């Protein structure tokens, strides 16, 4: 569900986001999703780990 | 991963050239407080012929960009027409006010389009037509004051028309397409696919899903197309991902062998 | 007049397809088990607010339309299904005092029975979702589930604060931002929905994600 989540991008669809973008600003609407998903993995691993 | 074996690129049935030039060649523009909303739809709309213009003084898209919007085919499309100050042209953006931005035309803080204006001094200007004082809200009651356009003043007191080309997003069956040529369908291969701008790698199967007649494509818990609905052929197809797993080298060390045996997981 | 609404005036939020998923969404719905206002037509204009739920038990389709907007005489939306056509107009029409039927940016041209209709703006977008079911019923509205289905959506840009139901009774409610759990089956059809404001069971089925809650506390909301 936390692939879902778009943590303020224009959509959580990465090809979405490349489809309708230029990189210039797709870059930083994905590195907001990189951001999110990582921040959600990092929590998921260490609930795992514990 | 298996590695996509081809790629299809599938639009709908229209031939339709689509009709811009009673929106940018138009005889007659709207004022910005009555402003012409032109809706515009089952059409092959080519976005770089207005992209590649010269005669337009800006081009913003915000939500898009003007190199992928022929790669998109969107829902329905409206034109936004209206005669406007020059120097009220900054007001047409996003999350701003002015006495056009906030009174005469509002425009949406979360918009996904492009704002297309040019000069119209050798047009318009001679001329106190157009006047000025919630998201789109035209309010045409009457208070209004007029706009002073001649050809002999300055920059910022020329007539511009300003064009907004305002698109709905894609979650239904669109209709106003881009020059896409498209592709015959491949089935039960990993393929690049794009259903009017979803591209995806998957593989293609023949589904038992039972859409309803509004809906373009299916999707599961993670946000992502379970099931598409082919435009040209009304029949609903899974996407099955491409087969992936981990690879695992086995072996008994460099200082006895330099054989190893391959583990592909699962 | 008044009836409950009991468990109507749930319809699709989206175009999108989904199956065998207890989907949680909010958008403006008609509330569970609300006081609809009973309206008869033997022996008016009602506002619009913020979306209106439309129910109607027709034994013989005498109600085939209605007049939407703010002032609704020549200054208004207009569906007219005279014999077996559905005409649609959004003209400014002159019409009547109490408007009725003997015995222009748009324009369309296509108890025994329960035609159940939602009608509500979106930024102008006019989407319209509807359902028509047989029913065996000359009472009022019977107990019972049906999704609603968005067949029309217009842009149409005209504020609506009034609207009047022209011609088999029927019942009008509003629509409320209210967050709903929906129930998908295995065909894909909504056929269980949860309001999530009702009442604190179904908050905590709201909460827990399921239909089905087990014995225990649970926490919901904050008071």
């Amino acid at each position: 569900k936390q692939l879902s989540s778009n943590f303020g991008a224009i959509s959580s669809v990465l090809n979405d986001i490349l489809s309708r973008l230029d990189p210039p600003e797709a870059e930083v609407q994905i590195d907001r999703l990189i951001t999110g998903r990582l921040q959600s993995l990092q929590t998921y691993v260490t609930q795992q780990l514990i | 991963r298996v590695q996509p074996t081809e790629s299809i690129v599938r639009f709908p049935n229209i031939t339709n050239l689509c009709p811009f030039g009673e929106v940018f060649n138009a005889t007659r523009f709207a004022s910005v407080y009555a402003w012409n909303r032109k809706r515009i739809s089952n059409c092959v709309a080519d976005y770089s012929v207005l992209y590649n213009s010269a005669s337009f003084s800006t081009f913003k898209c915000y939500g898009v960009s003007p190199t992928k919007l022929n790669d998109l085919c969107f829902t329905n499309v409206y034109a936004d027409s209206f005669v406007i100050r020059g120097d009220e042209v900054r007001q047409i953006a996003p999350g701003q006010t002015g006495k056009i931005a906030d009174y005469n035309y509002k425009l949406p803080d979360d918009f996904t389009g492009c704002v297309i204006a040019w000069n119209s001094n050798n047009l318009d200007s001679k001329n106190y037509n157009y006047l000025y004082r919630k998201p789109f809200e035209r309010d045409i009651s009457t208070p209004l004051q007029s706009y002073g356009f001649q050809p002999t003043n300055g920059v910022g007191y020329q007539p511009y028309r300003v064009v907004v080309l305002s698109f709905e997003l894609l979650h239904a069956p669109a209709t106003v397409c881009g020059p896409k040529k498209s592709t015959n369908l491949v089935k039960n291969k990993c393929v690049n696919f794009n259903f009017n701008g979803l591209t995806g790698t998957g593989v293609l199967t023949e589904s038992n899903k039972k859409f309803l007649p509004f809906q373009q494509f299916g999707r599961d818990i993670a946000d992502t197309t379970d099931a598409v609905r082919d435009p040209q052929t009304l029949e609903i197809l899974d996407i099955t991902p491409c087969s992936f797993g981990g690879v695992s080298v086995i072996t008994p060390g460099t200082n006895t062998s330099n054989e190893v045996a391959v583990l592909y997981q699962d | 007049a008044y009836t409950n609404s009991f468990t109507r005036g749930v319809y699709y939020p989206d175009k999108v397809f989904r199956s065998s998923v207890l989907h949680s969404t909010q958008d403006l719905f008609l509330p569970f088990f609300s006081n609809v206002t009973w309206f008869h037509a033997i022996h008016p204009v009602l506002p619009f607010n913020d979306g209106v739920y439309f129910a109607s038990t027709e034994k013989s389709n005498i109600i085939r339309g209605w007049i939407f907007g703010t002032t609704l005489d020549s200054k208004s939306l207009l569906i007219v299904n005279n014999a077996t056509n559905v005409v649609i107009k959004v003209c400014e029409f002159q019409f009547c005092n109490d408007p009725f039927l003997g015995v222009c940016t748009f324009e369309y041209v296509s108890f025994k029975n329960l035609r159940e209709f939602v009608f509500k703006n979106i930024d102008g977008y006019f989407k319209i979702y509807s359902k028509h079911t047989p029913i065996n019923l000359v009472r009022d509205l019977p107990q019972g589930f049906s999704a609603l289905e968005p067949l029309v959506d217009l842009p149409i840009g005209i504020n609506i604060t009034r609207f009047q139901t022209l011609l088999a009774a029927y019942y009008v409610g509003y629509l409320q931002p209210r967050t709903f759990l929906l129930k998908y089956n295995e065909n894909g059809t909504i056929t269980d929905a949860v309001d999530c404001a009702l009442d604190p069971l179904s908050e905590t089925k709201c909460t827990l994600k399921s239909f089905t809650v087990e014995k225990g506390i649970y926490q919901t909301s904050n008071f």
